[PDB]
């Protein structure tokens, strides 16, 4: 099984390749350069691992949330590749990706992901890894004001790890929460961390044809007022 | 050869395939008018989102419509600008990664060059050189065209484009956005001469345009006259007749100045029936020739991008792996 993953949902661009076990991965900050670096990085990862696009079994993309523009770059690039090489696609949550990264880095199994969404809000999720390595919490994904995050945290218990730029923009987000909070050491999603999630989704038959690939935006109220 | 063209500059998603032996093999279009009507304008974020939903499926329908497969396409063209950054990025990212996966050349196309070349999709297209009147939603320009990629700016609007002037006056008349075509359907019922509007920038030499004062002139007339159906029509006709005579006069001056005998008209306003008749008449009396596209190719479409990508490819304009769009991107 070969899986190719790409992510441009945040200030990072990353690509990663899974070859039946061995991982090859690149990651970099690309503020204002996503569209310039992404396809060169795909090319390089394919050539350095001596694999061609036609030998990939599935294409995993960062489906959101994040920068609207970044999320669309990601899905657009993934769709072009998948349409062109007739690849099935696997959409991976940006918040879940960062949780997988905290697991990889320090074995965290309870992750509070917060992404700065702008507009004084964050993209929020509560992910918990089960004994079989499955992440639970997809249903908790939401865009929320910091005061609402505060109230939600007071309904949680115990010990959690923090990941995402939302904690960086609001370092007191977890103040008076009642939880023990530790830094998860993950600011941004990495395509490397999509691969294990994408691997499990592929095993479950949970892939889609290119025309069904969907972005997840979370903030949907994005229009100026309608006319009378 | 065959080129797949992708247009996502604003609020239309267009996909087409153009074959330089057999012509246009596929044309697919999704207009977002319903979505933006509610807002009285295009919401960039909503336009961007809808392109994501339409682009891939319209590409698939195009290949289905043409009975072609991936190996039959020699290049992928996509609009790189001008237009809305967020919309442009959808077409350009799909288009550029698609070309990478098919391993064929990727062609960034200038949206206005797309409009300019649309009349080349009809029988007996224009030879160089010619004057071109680009009259669209956000552009109004006169251009001396002496060859491929050889564009010289003769004149342009210093304020509103003619398309927007139609839209603004149409809204004042209480019509749905964009009302250009609707205003035009209303004008047909009006009696010529009932009101007479100014022909802006015609009492001095020069090839530039202005439409802002004409808008106010019509707005003042609407305010100080009856809102009955016949009076509304008389105003729409005076306005359209003013715009059409202005463009005609400027085209005349541009033909006089260049000495060319061919007039090419492009962009959405060139679907206007009064304007087509007026410019055809003028070119008849000059013993010259007018060229324009079928109405559905005057406004946005992918056909014009597949053609213009074909032309840009033959002229050597290909993209590296980096993708860039240019929201503002001067033609000439
Ligand atoms: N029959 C008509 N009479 C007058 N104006 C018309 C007619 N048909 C279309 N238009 C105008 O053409 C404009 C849109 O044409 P077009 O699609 O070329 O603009 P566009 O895609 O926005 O290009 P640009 O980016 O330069 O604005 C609108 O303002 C519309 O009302
Ligand atoms: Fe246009
Ligand atoms: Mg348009």
């Amino acid at each position: 099984m070969r899986i190719l993953a790409i992510d441009t949902a945040t200030e990072a661009c990353s690509v990663a390749l899974w070859n039946d076990g061995t991982v090859n991965a690149h990651f970099e900050l690309c503020p204002r350069e996503h569209t310039q670096r992404i396809l060169p990085m795909v090319q390089d990862i394919l050539t350095t691992s001596g694999t061609s696009l036609t030998d990939i079994n599935a294409l995993a993309y960062g489906r959101g949330p994040g920068s609207f523009t970044g999320v669309r770059i990601g899905i657009g690039i993934a769709q072009g590749l998948a349409l062109g090489a007739e690849l099935p696609m696997i959409g991976v949550s940006t918040l879940m990706t960062m949780a997988q990264g905290a697991w990889r880095k320090n074995g965290a199994t309870r992750v509070l992901a917060a992404i700065d969404a702008r507009m004084g809000e964050v993209y929020w999720a509560e992910y918990q890894r089960d004994e079989n390595g499955i992440w639970h919490g997809e249903e908790t994904e939401a865009v929320l004001k910091p005061e609402i995050v505060h109230e939600r945290m007071q309904q949680l218990s115990g010990e959690w790890v923090t990941v995402g730029t939302g904690w960086q923009a609001w370092p007191d987000l977890g103040k008076e929460s009642g939880l023990v909070l530790r830094d998860g050491e993950v600011l941004l999603p990495a395509a490397e961390d999509m691969l294990p999630i994408a691997c499990q989704m592929f095993a479950e038959g949970k892939t889609v044809a290119v025309e069904h690939a969907e972005p997840v935006y979370l903030r949907n109220n994005v229009a100026w007022k309608k006319l009378p | 050869m065959r080129v797949l063209g992708i247009e996502t500059s604003c609020d239309e998603t267009g996909i087409a395939i153009y074959d330089d032996e057999k012509g246009l093999l596929a044309n697919q279009l999704y207009s977002q008018v319903k979505l933006h009507a509610d807002y009285g304008g295009v919401v960039p974020e909503l336009a961007s989102r809808d392109h994501v939903r339409k682009t891939v499926p319209l590409i698939q329908a195009a290949l289905k419509e043409s009975g072609l497969t991936a190996k039959d396409i020699d290049a992928v063209a996509y609009t790189a600008g001008p237009g809305l950054e967020g919309a442009l990025l959808v077409g350009a990212t799909v288009g550029r990664s698609l070309a990478f996966a098919w391993d064929v050349p990727a062609i960034p196309v200038h949206h206005m060059e797309g409009h300019l070349l649309a009349p080349m999709l009809e029988d007996n297209p224009p030879e160089f050189p010619f004057v071109a009147l680009l009259v669209s939603g956000g552009h109004t320009q006169l251009i001396s065209v002496t060859g491929i990629g050889q564009y010289e700016l003769l004149g342009e609007s210093i304020d509103d484009a003619a398309g927007e002037a139609f839209d603004k006056t149409a809204k004042l008349l209480g019509l749905d956005y964009p009302g250009g075509p609707l205003l035009s359907k209303m004008a047909a019922q009006g009696t010529a001469g009932r009101f007479v509007f100014p022909r802006p920038m015609t009492d001095r030499p020069g090839l530039d345009f202005s439409f802002s004062g004409l808008k106010t002139f019509a707005a003042n007339t609407i305010r100080d006259n009856g809102t009955d159906d016949q009076t509304r029509a008389d105003i729409a006709r005076a306005f359209e007749d003013a715009v059409v005579d202005t463009l005609m006069i400027k085209c005349k001056r541009a033909l006089d100045q260049t000495g060319f005998k061919r007039l090419v008209m492009a962009g959405g306003v060139s679907a206007n029936r009064t304007l087509r008749a007026k410019l055809a008449e003028m070119m008849k009396k000059r013993r010259g020739e007018v060229f324009y596209a079928r109405p559905e190719f005057c406004t946005d479409n992918g056909a014009m991008i597949a053609y213009a990508g074909m032309v840009r490819f033959k002229a050597g304009a290909t993209a590296d792996l980096g993708v860039s769009v240019r929201p503002r991107w001067p033609l000439a």
